């Protein structure tokens, strides 16, 4: 539920959850629509 | 003066694709010598060229170099990291993970990095990092932070060259004589109160010198420790007011200068405004707002036109928040000026379990009816399909765009269900592009004469993929007959930009 519009992947060295967003989203939790 | 940029505050967030992120970085630090904020280098890949970074001489905030896979990052002339803002509450320089196997971030030839005024450093997991394990950080970092130093150097690639023998104690930033570490602090004399040029007491640097000097006077510093005049380093800028001891009265100083970053300037540049403490800020944001007094911008206390100043999403009590919420909305009650940015996202109307945020009741958007000024940008990527216009911002008058969305857009109406914009009171968009796209029912957007609202030359408009002009013409949804060729925010006479109500 963390990544709103993306796949979640954990960096254990950073101890941080990184969201890899989908086709037309961006942001930390993939909560922003990409602005062209 | 030097060429300046603002930097970034994105941390380990990526923008778009690798090419998009690289385009943003390159377009932000192009020919930048003074980074007023933070220098963030993330997600630089493969054989991407970063030789435009060789112009950077000083960074005020922090420098976060992480998640890259490029073999070289040429911060060759980055002299000082002032560390006025930390990363993760500790470090002013953070070289975190930068491996793909063992290839990537091999050469970090920061030959002239000699001063870290505040904060500590963190090197964590860089298998290809080559010659940074040899650097003595006692010379660069202040002693007060030497306890928080988290240095890690376990090299898997093991292809790194050896330092030049001319480098003292084998300390080199990279291979070669030019890449020898220059010690300007721990190789001084007991008489030197700061940096030095050599071991003898005749080589002490001025107290206002940071990261070394070329002579003994205060006009010979490599970079000033506090404030820089035209050529002289100073502990403070020439005050705007001076105490008169004969009349016992503060008089106006004819040679006073405001504080622009780390320089003393006779006038705050554009998109900046003086304060009551003689410092240029990007925008007034505490209990003040922008005013035109003496023909110059000043931060005046909230009185008269201003009724209440409130923080935007991202800073203040709204920091680490993503948009306006069922719990955010209440605190926006009766605010007239927003000190920062405004975000409206679909997660606001769908709710978020991760933050225990229930859906936002649409009617509560009416709280924003008192907002008449936004210092940053206005981003609307979600709106009640039930509503037909942006009636919440009916009385919004000006968007300054001091902070812009991705460094570009000060207004962003995207993928809404509105038929008109309804920004009847909007009269000025000071700086920043305007993008209006995906609003498949919006009509009158292209009628507006946006040049009449822009204040800065070069502002662009990206108004595309809404509703067709002929589609609105064949429906009567056009600007009112009482309107002017300047356009309209809707079908009513009160929506005209000129000859309005
Ligand atoms: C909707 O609005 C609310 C209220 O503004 C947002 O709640 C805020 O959520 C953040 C998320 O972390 C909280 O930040 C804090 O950060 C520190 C350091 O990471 C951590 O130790 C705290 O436990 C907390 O996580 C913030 O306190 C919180 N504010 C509240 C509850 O008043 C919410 O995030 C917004 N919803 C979305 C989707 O953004
Ligand atoms: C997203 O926006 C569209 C466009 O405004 C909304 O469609 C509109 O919905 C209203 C009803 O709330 C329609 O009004 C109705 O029109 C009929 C004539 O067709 C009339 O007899 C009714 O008394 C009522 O006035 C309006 O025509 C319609 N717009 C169209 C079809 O272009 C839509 O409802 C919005 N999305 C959601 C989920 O509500
Ligand atoms: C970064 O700045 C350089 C110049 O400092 C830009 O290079 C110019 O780019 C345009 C685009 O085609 C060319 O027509 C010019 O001939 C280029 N050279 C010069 C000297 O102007 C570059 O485009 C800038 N990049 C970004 C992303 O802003």
């Amino acid at each position: 539920s963390y990544c709103i519009n993306g796949a979640c992947a954990f960096h254990h060295e950073l101890e941080k959850a990184i969201c890899r967003c989908f086709t037309g989203y961006t942001g930390e939790r993939c909560e922003h629509l990409t602005l062209t | 003066e030097k060429k300046v940029c603002q930097g970034t505050s994105n941390k380990l967030t990526q923008l778009g694709t690798f090419e998009d992120h690289f385009l943003s970085l390159q377009r932000m630090f192009n020919n930048c010598e003074v980074v007023l904020g933070n220098l963030e280098i993330t997600y630089v890949q493969r054989n991407y060229d970063l030789s435009f970074l060789k112009t950077i001489q000083e960074v005020a905030g922090y420098v976060l170099i992480a998640l890259n896979t490029v073999e070289r990052i040429p911060l060759e002339n980055l002299q000082i990291i002032r560390g006025n803002m930390y990363y993760e509450n500790s470090y002013a320089l953070a070289v975190l993970s930068n491996y793909d196997n063992k290839t990537g971030l091999k050469e970090l030839p920061m030959r002239n990095l000699q001063e870290i005024l505040h904060g500590a450093v963190r090197f964590s997991n860089n298998p290809a990092l080559c010659n940074v394990e040899s650097i003595q950080w006692r010379d660069i970092v202040s002693s007060d932070f030497l306890s928080n130093m988290s240095m890690d150097f376990q090299n898997h690639l093991g292809s790194c060259q050896k330092c030049d023998p001319s480098c003292p104690n084998g300390s080199c930033w990279g291979a070669g004589e030019e890449n020898c570490q220059k010690l300007t602090k721990i190789i001084c004399a007991q008489q030197c109160s700061g940096r030095c040029r050599g071991k003898s007491p005749s080589d002490c640097c001025h107290n206002q010198c940071a990261a070394g000097c070329t002579g003994p006077r205060e006009s010979d510093c490599l970079v000033c420790r506090k404030f820089r005049d035209e050529a002289t380093c100073k502990d403070t800028c020439p005050p705007l007011m001076l105490y008169n001891p004969t009349t016992y009265q503060m008089d106006v100083n004819p040679e006073g200068k405001y504080s622009f970053g780390a320089t003393c300037v006779k006038k705050c540049p554009r998109n900046y405004v003086v304060t009551d403490h003689g410092s240029c800020v990007r925008a007034c944001g505490a209990d003040s707002y922008e005013m035109e007094e003496d023909g110059v911008r000043k931060c005046k206390k909230c009185e008269g036109p201003c009724r209440k100043v409130c923080n935007g999403i991202g800073i203040g009590e709204f920091k680490d928040s993503l948009s306006i919420n069922a719990t955010n909305i209440k605190h926006f009650k009766n605010c007239t000026s927003i000190s920062g940015d405004l975000h409206i996202l679909p997660v606001a109307f769908r709710g978020d379990s991760f933050t225990h945020t229930p859906p936002l009741d649409p009617q509560e958007l009416d709280i924003l009816k008192t907002v008449k000024e936004i210092t940053g940008f206005l981003l609307i990527q979600a709106w009640p399909e039930n509503r037909t216009d942006l009636h919440a911002f009916e009385n919004l008058e000006i968007i300054r765009g001091r902070t812009k969305q991705h460094g570009q857009f000060s207004l962003a109406v995207v993928s809404l269900n509105i038929t008109s914009l309804g920004l009847r009171s909007l009269k000025e968009i000071s700086d920043g592009d305007v993008i209006i796209s995906g609003n498949k029912n919006l009509c009158y957007a292209n009628t507006i004469n946006w040049k009449k609202l822009f204040g800065t030359s070069g502002q662009k408009t990206k108004i595309i993929s809404n509703r067709g002009e002929n589609s609105c013409k064949a429906t009567g949804q056009v600007c009112h007959a009482l309107c002017s060729p300047e356009g309209c925010w809707g079908p009513e006479p009160r929506d005209c930009v000129s000859h309005h109500h």
